[PDB]
RNA sequence: CGGAACGGCGUCGGCCGGUCCCGACA
RNA sequence: CUUCGAUGUCGGCUCUUCCUACCGUCCGCGCGCACCGGCGCGGAAGCGUCGGAUUGUUCACCCGUUCAAGGGAUCGUGAGCU
RNA sequence: UCUAAGCGCGCACCCCGCCUCGCGCCCCGCCCGGCCGCGCGCCCCAGCCCCGUGCCCCGUCGCCGAGCGGCCCCCGCCCGGG
């Protein structure tokens, strides 16, 4: 008898329909799709307002219906804006120099403490690199649906990585800050 | 040396916590380390 | 869990137990684990039954409130589904599973023989159309 | 599970010209077994023993089984460690069967059987009052749900002998 | 051969019964198919069954005598206890009665 | 009879086919690299490389033998099940034939699934499942891409096979007017019921 | 006890069993990666050994001990006779690994091809390839044979007879050793290549690019059943030793009750 | 999952308690 | 408890396998972690863990080295030796 | 909020390739014959799409032909030199 509900209503400018567990939506930027059959979830949509409705709760039957209308809000919300997650460089005495490479999907990364090997990062599907000449040293990540760009934003910190000495005086590295949602 | 990227990459690296039993790094605001189930040791340190 | 669900009035068929094959209406649900029933029409005596012996059927039957026995026969017999569900094919085959249960030794003789001719047809139909 | 009312009295004495009549209600399988607990219980709370009383009557009482009534149980059980307090509510539609419901899942999740457990008191309570959340949802006017288990539909496995031409769709 | 005209429902004989410990081949256990209850292994008790013998090329026939379990497996004997050869062979429970 | 043995607990299954072959019925398991183990796949794996490990010390080719493919896994597997040292299950065992995708006579062979051993039906949801084939390239099976090239094949002609099927199928019943007419009322509808 | 100090187990394992080879002479196993899209090239060639020479070359090493100085290195020569192709062989990928599909052979085997066939060549009947002459050489069988490899097979080989007569070898009877065209385009280019070379000579110069680098496999020699002290290296027990002092002291621990396979012994050492 | 002293916002339950529709400094 | 109608009995040599409660290397975290060092964990048995003086030595010591962890296998290993 | 779903990464370890052996197996050559069987949709269970069937007769009267699959048959030395 008990179920865990989070109606989520989609806004009037995007468009989402929900077959079995897959979700397409579609706005502005572009469309997204996501398999959701990873779980149980009764994701009948209808009206104007998805519904989860997880059916017989034990414990973790709680949680995935908030979750899985919180990432399809997610989904609503990169279609129309777009989740521009930037990273600012950080450099100490050697300064680390960026290059987007493959037409801003990809970028290429050296002078991290003099290291003479060059590290290069590729963008995951539906991300895009760019330089940005509003702060020195900043990198805006700029993707459509939050899991492609934020994962991308993981590879980047993870690449730069100081192999010895202690991180508290050797802070080197690149390291993501505003998650805000703007750029595409 | 910068100024405000220090102050971040201070948040990203010195801030955090270290549960004695796990020796890993945990959550800010958490009241057990996932690896230490359970227990509530910990402690960070600074330059 | 989109149609066909346990709530009051769904007429069951209750698989497995002494009642098997019996269709009975769902009165009260006692827990979410048990679920009285009891059909005034398919002579089902009212008792407390798991809910895993009950097959739901899509047809459900208006009921008034905790009918018991006296209401339900009057409801069962106003309901157009207990008839309804026979009609469709879960309950043509209910029915040919009721003149499957009465079985004879000597009758699976003349069933076998009849089977076999099926059979030996159904090549001949299939040689005859290419 | 048959829930039977045990009279008894303590055997009379010059002293005690007249024992008083001490009636309890015994919820066991069989009546041998309610009588055992009848002197149990009159054991420790009143000081008389099997030997020392004559059990005056047993009777079997049937509720009614037509409809469906909420009964919260007090029943003191034994741990491992020790004795404990508890009250569990359950639905159903005879006291006998409340008590079923009880004594399987304080022995299915308390694991303790039925001769560990002293029954402090059984009482149908009002939809209103009911604690318990788990009576609580199925109190309600309509209580939809799907099936818990449809799987279990598949009792066929033995007839089709696991030889059917597709799988079996719920 | 003398029963080349009863049509017969199959069956398979499994097995002698037998203990985990001792055997006795004086009883033989035929699973007869289409029946999966014990009740239903009352409308075949008592009935003509015959194996093929490989060897002799004649049926060595048989009489069921009690139903052997829950899951619907019946006890028969035969006119001379099986040789084990014929273990897994089909056994046929002649539809007709003679 | 042929198993497609997608979608079944190679331990369910295991049981119902050795006694079938006791039974003297010979079975064979097509699509066995389809077979579904209970356990998450980081678990279902350690537990197979400890019986990759056990290996006679003297000579490892005197003691056990481990099978990295499929289909001789889902054999070794319904082979405990079977008495392979007697000679009632030494035939047994070989009346078995395991294909893993359908190669060349399964291709065509009725197919029957067993409903009681089926993973989908038989676990709760959430308790995760490993399918044979994850193993199997994990163990160290070098030709699951050279099975995904013949069963993608299969189903790619059986489609345009089954849309011709149709036509030849439909035209079957257009003709039941003749005497399979009087044998269904003297029999399906007489209260025979069958 | 234990091991005491630490050593090693002589002698790689992987190279078990070390027994006279089943095999006639070396032989391919495994051919160089297709890589479709490439140069359409040969992967391989069969020579006979000859003798060493001691060749003088500049090393242009950047960054090593003798960069830009004169040094001699030691080569050995092979003489290479030229092949010629007999037959050309397909192999479809499979489940089971790789199952072969149309061999076809030429319209004309070589007169030293026709050898191998037999054990004596003088005293036998050489009606091999017989129905097959006759069967081919009107280029219809072969022009359909070839097609069906093409359709149905995707790795495409070249059967090659190698000459023994141009070389010193009393051997009159060819070798035959499997090629493979690699990085053809696509599956009907390798086969086209093939037939083009169909009974013609192909010398090592065009299977062998000067500088590449390329692997030896041959049957190694033998010095027959050999001790301990030169089969696996262990070392010579001390002199004064009743039984002779080359010999392993323990075969096995008593609990391992039994000669592990690791265990050094006599063996074929060649 | 031979086996403890200790731990486990792992999961289902219970006991003894305080808050809060004067809705959990506004 | 088992062996007295006898399981050859310390160590060294020699040879193989294992064990992990990891000494160096491999891995990611912690430090009283600037660096270099050092240290504290968790995963890990792949590899290396030597040459010598004295004593039968199991040890123990000392010298030197690419700095040198422990163990088991009938105190592994005598129709292998000494 | 590091995990519950989902997802990125990640050990001189592990597994595999490469490498040593290879039971069997295969395509051609010689030869070109004998023999047995008759049976195909797929995908999905919280859309399960109208379900919860079907077979239930391998002699029981089925075996022609084809089409599909299987099975079987082969194929010396002696003697010299290395």
């Amino acid at each position: 008898p008990l179920c865990s509900s989070m109606t989520i209503k989609v806004p009037t400018d995007v468009e989402c329909t929900i077959n079995k567990r897959v979700v397409t939506v579609k706005g502005k930027k572009g469309t997204l799709v996501r398999d959701f059959s990873h779980a149980p979830l009764d994701i009948t949509h209808a009206n104007d307002t998805i519904s989860v409705a997880v059916w017989f709760p034990r414990g973790k039957r709680n949680a995935l219906p908030r979750t899985i209308c919180s990432h399809i809000e997610n989904m609503f919300k990169g279609v129309t804006y777009g989740f521009e997650y930037k990273m600012r460089l950080a450099y100490a005495h050697f300064p680390i120099a960026a290059t987007v490479v493959d037409n801003n999907k990809a970028i290429e990364i050296r002078n991290f403490m003099h290291q003479i090997k060059t590290r290069r990062i590729e963008c995951l599907p539906g991300v895009t690199i760019a330089m940005s000449t509003n702060v020195k040293d900043e990198l805006i990540l700029r993707g459509i649906s939050i899991e492609d760009v934020s994962h991308t934003a993981a590879r980047i910190h993870e690449s730069l990585k100081v192999p010895n000495k202690d991180l508290r005086k050797f802070l080197d590295g690149c390291y993501v800050s505003s998650r805000g949602l703007q750029e595409q | 040396m910068e100024p405000t990227l220090i102050n971040l990459a201070r948040e990203y690296n010195q801030n955090m916590m270290i549960c004695r039993h796990c020796y890993a790094r945990n959550p800010l605001r958490a009241t057990n380390c996932r690896r230490c189930r359970g227990t509530n040791l910990r402690k960070k340190k600074l330059s | 869990s989109y149609h066909r669900f346990v709530e009051a009035g769904r007429l069951v068929y209750l698989g497995d137990g002494p009642d098997k094959g019996k269709l009975a209406v769902i009165v009260d649900i006692l827990s979410t684990a048990a679920v009285l029933i009891d059909g005034p029409t398919t002579g089902v005596k009212r008792q407390v039954v798991s809910l895993r012996w009950a097959m739901l059927t899509d047809q459900v039957i208006n009921i008034s409130e905790k009918p018991t026995t006296e209401q339900l026969k009057k409801e069962i017999e106003a309901s157009p589904a207990i008839d309804t569900f026979m009609n469709s094919v879960w309950g043509k085959k209910i029915q040919q599973q009721r003149l499957r249960a009465k079985a004879t030794f000597e009758d699976m003789g003349k069933i076998a023989k009849l089977r076999r001719e099926r059979k030996m047809a159904m090549k001949r139909i299939a040689m005859s159309i290419k | 599970m048959q829930k039977y009312i045990v009279y008894g009295r303590r055997l009379p004495s010059e002293k005690f010209p007249e024992p008083e009549v001490f009636r309890m209600t015994i919820y066991a399988p069989n009546e041998i077994v309610a009588k055992s607990r009848f002197w149990y219980h009159l054991k420790s709370l009143k000081k008389i023993k099997r030997t020392h009383g004559e059990i005056l009557d047993c009777q079997h009482i049937e509720e009614n089984g037509d409809f469906v009534k909420n009964f919260g149980v007090l029943l003191r059980y034994r741990s491992r460690v020790g004795q404990h307090n508890m009250y569990r509510e359950v639905r159903e539609t005879t006291s006998a069967r409340a008590m079923d419901k009880v004594y399987s899942e304080m022995a299915g999740q308390c694991r303790a059987r039925y001769h560990d457990i002293q029954i402090i008191n059984v009482k149908e309570v009002a939809d209103e009052d009911v604690r318990r959340e788990k009576v609580a949802m199925f109190t309600q006017k309509g209580v939809r749900f799907p099936h818990p288990c449809p799987y279990v539909h598949v009792k066929r496995a033995a007839r089709t002998a696991r030889f059917q031409d597709r799988a079996p769709h719920v | 051969e003398e029963i080349k005209g009863k049509t017969f429902l199959p069956a398979i004989f499994v097995g002698y019964q037998r203990s985990r410990a001792k055997q006795r081949e004086n009883v033989a256990l035929v699973k007869v198919s289409g029946i999966y209850t014990r009740a239903e292994t009352d409308k075949v008790l008592g009935r003509l069954i015959a194996i093929i013998h490989s060897k002799s090329g004649k049926p060595i026939f048989g009489k069921i005598c009690r139903p052997h379990g829950n899951s619907g497996m019946v006890r028969a004997r035969f006119y001379t206890n099986l040789p084990g050869q014929l273990m897994g062979h089909k056994v046929r429970v002649f539809y007709d009665n003679i | 009879i042929v198993i497609d043995c997608k979608g079944h607990i190679l331990g369910r299954l295991s049981a119902i086919v050795a006694k079938e072959l006791l039974h003297g019925h010979e079975v064979a398991l097509v699509r066995c690299e389809k077979a579904i183990i209970s356990g998450a796949f980081r678990d279902v794996k350690a537990h197979y490389l400890k019986k990759m490990h056990k290996r006679t010390n003297f000579n490892h080719l005197r003691g056990p033998f481990h099978f990295r493919a499929p289909a001789e896994i889902v054999r070794r597997t319904i082979r405990g099940m079977i008495p392979y040292k007697t000679v009632r299950g030494s035939d047994a065992m070989s009346r078995l034939r395991v294909y893993d995708g359908i190669p060349p006579c399964c291709a065509r062979y009725k197919r029957v699934v067993c409903p009681s051993a089926m993973a989908y039906l038989c676990l709760r949801p959430e308790r995760r499942r490993c399918e044979v084939g994850r193993v199997a390239h994990e163990i160290g099976w070098q030709h699951a891409a050279d099975v995904e090239r013949y069963e993608k094949r299969r189903l790619e002609e059986c489609d345009k096979w089954y849309q011709d099927k149709i036509q030849i199928d439909k035209k079957i019943a257009e003709a039941a007017e003749k005497d399979a007419e009087l044998q269904r009322i003297n029999a399906e509808l007489a209260k025979y019921g069958y | 006890s234990h091991r005491k100090f630490s050593c090693c187990r002589k002698g790689n394992l992987g190279y078990l069993p070390r027994k006279r080879c089943t095999r006639g002479r070396g032989r391919c196993k495994t051919f160089p990666p297709d890589v479709q899209g490439a140069p359409i090239h040969l992967t391989a060639f069969l020579g006979y050994k000859a003798g060493c020479t001691h060749v003088m070359r500049f090393i242009d090493h950047r960054g090593s001990n003798l960069h830009n100085r004169q040094a001699i290195d030691q080569a050995t020569i092979i003489d290479a006779p030229p092949m010629i192709c007999t037959a050309i062989i397909g192999y479809a990928k499979t489940p089971k690994g790789l199952r072969a599909v149309t061999t076809v052979w030429a319209a004309h085997i070589a007169e030293p091809a026709m050898r191998r066939f037999y054990r004596n060549y003088f005293h036998a009947e050489k009606t091999a390839f017989s129905t097959y002459m006759k069967k081919a050489a009107d280029g219809t069988y072969i022009k359909e044979q070839l097609g069906r490899l093409k359709q149905h097979a995707d790795v495409i080989r070249i059967v090659a007879h190698t000459q023994p007569a141009l070389t010193p070898l009393k051997q009159k009877k060819a070798d035959i050793m499997e090629i493979q065209v690699n990085g053809g385009a696509n599956v009907a280019e390798k086969v086209d290549y093939a037939y083009a070379l169909m009974e013609k000579p192909i010398s090592i110069k065009d299977v062998f690019s000067v500088g590449a680098q390329i692997d030896t496999i041959s049957i190694t020699r033998g010095r027959g059943f050999e001790g301990v002290v030169t089969r696996w290296g262990v070392t010579r027990l001390p002199r004064k030793t009743r039984r002779g002092n080359r010999k392993v002291a323990c075969i096995g621990a008593w609990h391992p009750a039994n000669v592990q396979y690791t265990v050094a012994r006599a063996g074929q050492m060649g």
